[PDB]
């Protein structure tokens, strides 16, 4: 009919959603968790020092075995490291040196990456020839690839610079489902423990929940005031944290449909680059733009410790599947492990 | 993936021969090469080994210093120069590739081999309980062996590799480290071990299993193969 | 305490040597970033010098060049402009004829104003503090022909001078250079694009050589 | 004794082990562990190592200069200690000369440095310099002998005469060629940076060049001047007494030069100071 | 006109029909989950060198 009525209905729906979220807010998390003992100080030291890359590292991901981890840098080469021996398993020379995202399949057979180039290059690590070759080139995106994660052994979902997301099939190499709910550049992407849901953050200061089978937006959060740089799913699959430039992390829940609490400090004025949860979820490690990484309590929201092993902006952060250690990457061209 | 070996034939005592093998289908530079000798009435036997960077070249005691191995990266051809060949060296040589990394499957591909006929201590000892056992299709069989030293290393890995040599074909890797099966091997094969004693169980035996099963240890560079267990239908 | 990991360590050392060699070869080539409003100017510049990121390799006087064109991206630069922090110099292209022509969705905004704003934003960026800029003024003959009838005061009301080429050219040069704030750290290399070839490449080579000299002198502390 | 020469010598010595040792140690540790291995970084590492060795040998050098009448420490020590001292001095001088030549070539052949200048070439040049310095020290070890009077021993050059020969050789290859090389390098650098189609003031370059040259000259002129005059002035005339009394000031200022070098080459970089301050804050 | 307008209204009205769980129940569930796996978090408590693979 007319745009006036549509905008009025949208505003009414937003007001109704806000009223529902306000009414659902019975109690807070800080007041209840006050009866829990504090985690105290945690002292983590650099157990290993990886000095293979020669450029700024931007992304990394742990494998299912909790021993192998892939890393991407601006030099245009991917390196598979052995955490126990720091050995280089394979060196994948990338055709595009502007890589800023990488993924490690759960089966340990294929690895993906991307960046300014809209084409996502897939690589197989268990070829009979013994040399890593390009498995398939997934093209079709308009903006730069920000994050990618292997949904399964044959399916992969990635986010592009544009305000859309797509799910690719390695068998055919076509967009099985295209999401068009975001209104800004997508920067983060994380899969849920059940593999049926996944969350993604964009520069529109909001985080939305998507469904793989349904292919529609399940929920939308608007607790942040700036762009979201990272997102991680809670181990239980009912919550997820997000990092933004406003230096105020916010935890959300899929069942409450709102922000539980926030993590921030006065001296902390720099933005967040990466966020990850421990195996139990009690510790929330987040890497900032500063040369240090802080550890936050998921329940008490206190600085349990700080990591001053790097001398440059922290770019990525990933905890092992077994929670035995955590690796932190930075633009200093080094990748260290903490525990 | 194919390895065409050449340079066999007859040779008089004390002579010299240069065995050549052209690699194709894979990166010859990245894979290391192994020479496995097998006499007409004996099992497999390790000869020499060369790494990818042509470094750390080690030879066996029986051919220590007498033979030398070389390779050509841009040419992708393996060379084995033998001098002062003895009568005891009369046997067929096999060429095997190997790549070492976390999760690798060394000794996965075995070449054809060329027959070389000569005209007229402290190493790991592998001993098998039985050399020949009768087998029938559909039944289940087990092959057991023993080692003079515990192969279980402090890192938890056990350097034990099993091979199967069918009549008229080269050996094939069945199970490496007793935990991971080689590519293309049916899942009906299973292996176990206790640090010193090892066993190889083959369920649902088929005519394709008729052959001689060999065992190999890789904890020490002076490899040593077992006596070999032959399964007769 | 090693049984089989010797080959793994050997492979690791070989891979490290290969990566170090590739890095020594990678840093041996000069890297440049191509920016500027308008696609015709950038296209003409790329043609004279000979989708996503567009990569181009061309050697001149035994010096390698890696031209980076991000005009086809069309996304928020705030999240990926920092990737070009290590570039040697940024080539900014702007057509002088734009002083009169405007974009489709202008709403009382001159294309020259947008070009100047983009130049000021890219120059005063925190990630390009020590990165030089090479400004090329394309469409020389077209601009010289338009100024004959269309005056320059249409876009710059404060301009008070003769409607000639030399005076207007110098005024535009000054206006584009005035946007620079780091007069001590920055160094803008301005040049008027010519129709004939083998001229812009020489100026680019000279500017790259000067920037390399200045960078090597600053790294030692003498500049 | 409370003589002015001795007072000045002690003051200069205290300034060396107070300024150089902490500064040289910090520079070495930083450039070795807390920073990448760049060409300039390798040059700074070698220069700092040479300066630290010179500062550590300063006390032994001065104690040998003082105990030239008895020296009851045997034959090998009189041949070793001065040999090591001269080796370190020549190594530092050659490292400075090579740094100057590299800084000159950077501006003389910019395109060549972008294709062939790497860390390997710098390491090879440093190795060749250290090797040549070793060959320049053999004359000190081979000719250095020991003689004895009717009551006590004395180490020297009793044996043109080897003394004058080696003195002139050291003079030439430590002052004439290095100084003129550095002068020409800095002059060409300034002349090329002040001119050109993209010329600029850049007064910092001229200031750094002139201050470095002035420090180097004021440091390395007195030693060679006293050396050349020692062979022309006999120990009987009153001038010989002054020469023998002020000789120690020569080595004192030579070691002060090594103590000041870390402040004129390494700390001038904008990137090295950042890492140095960061490491200091971390330790503190 | 209605492409990006009516679609937004449809999405917003279909997203609001979801069920909402009490925040107290969610907080209690999160606390219980964090407490259950408290002993299986090598980073939460100091793991000895005997079991830590990175221990020298």
């Amino acid at each position: 009919s007319e745009l006036d009525q549509l905008r009025q209905e949208a505003e009414q729906l937003k007001n109704q959603i806000r009223d529902a979220r306000k009414a659902c807010a019975d109690a807070t998390l800080s007041q209840i968790t006050n009866n829990i003992d504090p985690v105290g100080r945690i002292q983590m030291r650099t157990r290993r020092t990886l000095r293979g890359h020669l450029a700024k590292i931007y992304a990394m991901h742990w494998g299912t075995d909790s021993r192998l981890l892939v890393s991407a840098s601006q030099d245009g080469k991917l390196i598979i490291w052995d955490s126990y021996t720091t050995n280089k398993v394979h060196a994948i020379p990338l055709r595009s040196s502007w890589v800023m995202t990488c993924a490690y399949a759960p089966s340990g057979n294929y690895v993906a990456c991307g960046g300014l180039d809209n084409i996502c290059s897939i690589y197989n690590l268990k070829t009979r020839e013994g040399n890593v070759r390009v498995s398939r080139e997934l093209a079709g995106h308009t903006g730069y690839l920000s994050c990618c994660r292997f949904l399964d052994d044959n399916q992969i979902v990635t986010s592009s610079g544009d305000t859309t997301c797509a799910l690719w099939d390695i068998e055919t190499g076509q967009q099985t489902t295209t999401f068009t709910g975001h209104t800004g550049d997508v920067m983060s992407l994380s899969l849920a423990p059940d593999t049926r849901l996944f969350v993604s953050g964009a520069c529109d200061a909001s985080a939305k929940l998507w469904d793989v089978r349904e292919g529609m937006c399940r929920q939308t959060f608007t607790g942040h005031e700036s762009d979201i740089n990272a997102i991680c799913f809670f181990p239980n699959g009912n919550a997820f944290a997000t990092g933004s430039d406003d230096a105020t992390c916010r935890l959300f829940d899929l069942r409450a449909d709102q922000e539980l609490m926030t993590y921030s400090h006065d001296n902390i004025i720099c933005g967040i680059t990466s966020v990850s949860f421990s195996k139990s979820g009690r510790l929330l490690l987040a890497g900032y733009d500063d040369f240090n990484c802080n550890v936050w309590d998921a329940l008490k929201a206190d600085r349990a410790g700080v990591l001053a092993g790097h001398d440059n902006r922290v770019s990525c952060l990933g905890v092992t599947d077994d929670g035995m250690a955590v690796a932190t990457g930075s633009w200093d061209s080094f990748l260290k492990i903490w525990n | 993936v194919q390895l065409v070996e050449s340079g066999g034939g007859l040779v008089q005592p004390g002579g010299s021969r240069k065995l050549s093998c052209s690699a194709s289908g894979f990166a010859f530079s990245s894979f290391g090469m192994h020479w496995v000798r097998q006499a007409p009435e004996k099992g497999l036997e390790w000869v020499a080994y060369i790494s990818s960077g042509s470094g750390t070249i080690y030879y066996a005691d029986t051919v220590k210093g007498r033979f030398t191995i070389s390779r050509d990266d841009p040419k992708n051809t393996l060379f084995l120069q033998m001098t002062s060949l003895r009568s005891e060296d009369t046997a067929m040589y096999y060429c095997v590739r190997s790549i070492y990394y976390y999760g690798s499957s060394p000794f996965d591909f075995w070449g054809q081999g060329t027959t070389l006929t000569v005209s007229a201590s402290a190493d790991i000892v592998m001993t098998q309980a039985t050399s020949s056992v009768p087998v029938t299709p559909g039944e289940s069989v087990s092959i057991s062996c023993r080692s003079s030293k515990s192969l279980l290393h402090s890192n938890g890995n056990t350097y034990l590799y099993w091979f199967l040599q069918r009549p008229g074909q080269s050996p094939q890797l069945l199970i490496y480290r007793m935990s991971n099966l080689a590519s293309g091997v049916p899942d009906r094969f299973s292996g176990s071990g206790s640090g010193t004693a090892f066993t190889l169980t083959i369920s649902r035996l088929e005519a394709e299993d008729v052959g001689v099963y060999y065992c190999m240890q890789h904890l020490e560079y002076p490899l040593t193969f077992g006596a070999g267990t032959k399964l007769e239908l | 305490l090693s049984a089989e990991d010797k080959a793994a360590v050997e492979r690791s050392k070989m891979i490290d040597r290969n990566l170090r060699e590739d890095g020594e070869k990678a840093a041996r080539e000069v890297k440049l970033l191509l920016l500027g409003a308008g696609e015709s100017g950038k296209s003409t510049i790329v043609k004279q010098m000979k989708t996503g990121i567009v990569e181009t390799h061309f050697t001149f006087k035994d010096l390698h060049f890696k031209m980076f064109d991000v005009g086809a991206q069309r996304s928020e630069r705030k999240k990926w402009i920092h990737c070009f922090e290590g570039v040697t110099a940024i080539i900014f292209c702007v057509a002088l004829s734009d002083y009169d022509l405007v974009l489709a969705e202008d709403e009382e905004m001159n294309r020259m104003h947008e070009s100047m704003k983009l130049f000021d934003s890219i120059c005063n960026n925190k990630w390009f503090t020590d990165t030089s800029i090479i400004l090329f003024l394309n469409k020389k003959d077209l601009f010289e022909e338009k100024i004959k009838k269309s005056p320059l005061t249409i876009c710059y009301p404060e301009y008070a001078g003769s409607n000639t080429y030399e005076e207007a050219a110098a005024y535009i040069q000054c206006q584009f250079e005035d946007l620079n704030k780091r007069k001590d750290t920055k160094e803008i290399y301005t040049h008027f694009t010519c129709s004939t070839d083998t001229k812009n490449v020489q100026f680019v080579f000279d500017a790259v050589t000067d920037v390399i000299i200045k960078n090597n002198l600053k790294d030692c502390g003498l500049f | 004794w409370n003589e002015p020469p001795v007072i000045l010598s002690m003051v200069i010595l205290s300034l060396t082990f107070l300024l150089g040792l902490p500064g040289n140690g910090l520079v070495l540790w930083v450039a070795g562990l807390k920073m990448q291995r760049t060409v300039n970084t390798i040059w700074f590492l070698h220069l700092t190592l040479a300066d630290l060795l010179c500062c550590l040998s300063l006390p032994f050098s001065l104690a040998h200069l003082a105990l030239q009448g008895q020296w009851p420490y045997g034959r090998f020590l009189c041949k070793l200690i001065p040999s090591i001292i001269v080796l370190n001095m020549f190594a530092s001088v050659f490292l400075l000369t090579a740094i100057s030549l590299d800084r000159c070539l950077v501006v003389f052949k910019p395109i060549w440095c972008q294709n062939h200048r790497n860390v390997g070439m710098a390491c090879s040049i440093c190795g060749c310099i250290w090797v040549v310095a070793f060959v320049m020290c053999i004359p000190v070890f081979v000719y250095r002998e020991i003689f004895t009077t009717d009551n006590h021993n004395r180490c020297g050059y009793k044996f043109p005469t080897p003394l004058v020969a080696i003195t002139i050789t050291r003079l030439v290859v430590g002052f004439l060629l290095p100084s003129v090389i550095m002068i020409a390098c800095y002059s060409f650098i300034v002349f090329r940076m002040q001119r050109g189609r993209f010329a600029k003031s850049q007064s910092k370059t001229f200031r750094v060049a002139v201050v470095v040259v002035a420090v180097f000259l004021v440091c390395w002129t007195p030693y060679h001047i006293f050396g050349v005059l020692s062979l022309l002035t006999d120990p009987e005339t009153p001038l010989g007494k002054t020469l023998m009394s002020w000789d120690h000031v020569c080595i004192a200022l030579a070691s002060a030069n090594s103590c000041f070098n870390p402040f004129l080459y390494a700390l001038l970089g904008k990137d090295f100071r950042k890492k140095a301050r960061q490491s200091i804050q971390g330790i503190l | 006109s209605i492409a990006q307008a009516r679609k937004l209204v449809e999405q917003l009205k279909m997203e609001a029909n979801i069920d909402r769980i009490k925040v107290s129940k969610a907080a209690a569930d999160l606390m219980a989950y964090c407490e259950a796996h408290a002993k299986e978090d090598p980073l939460l408590t100091p793991v000895p060198a005997s079991e830590n693979p990175f221990r020298e």
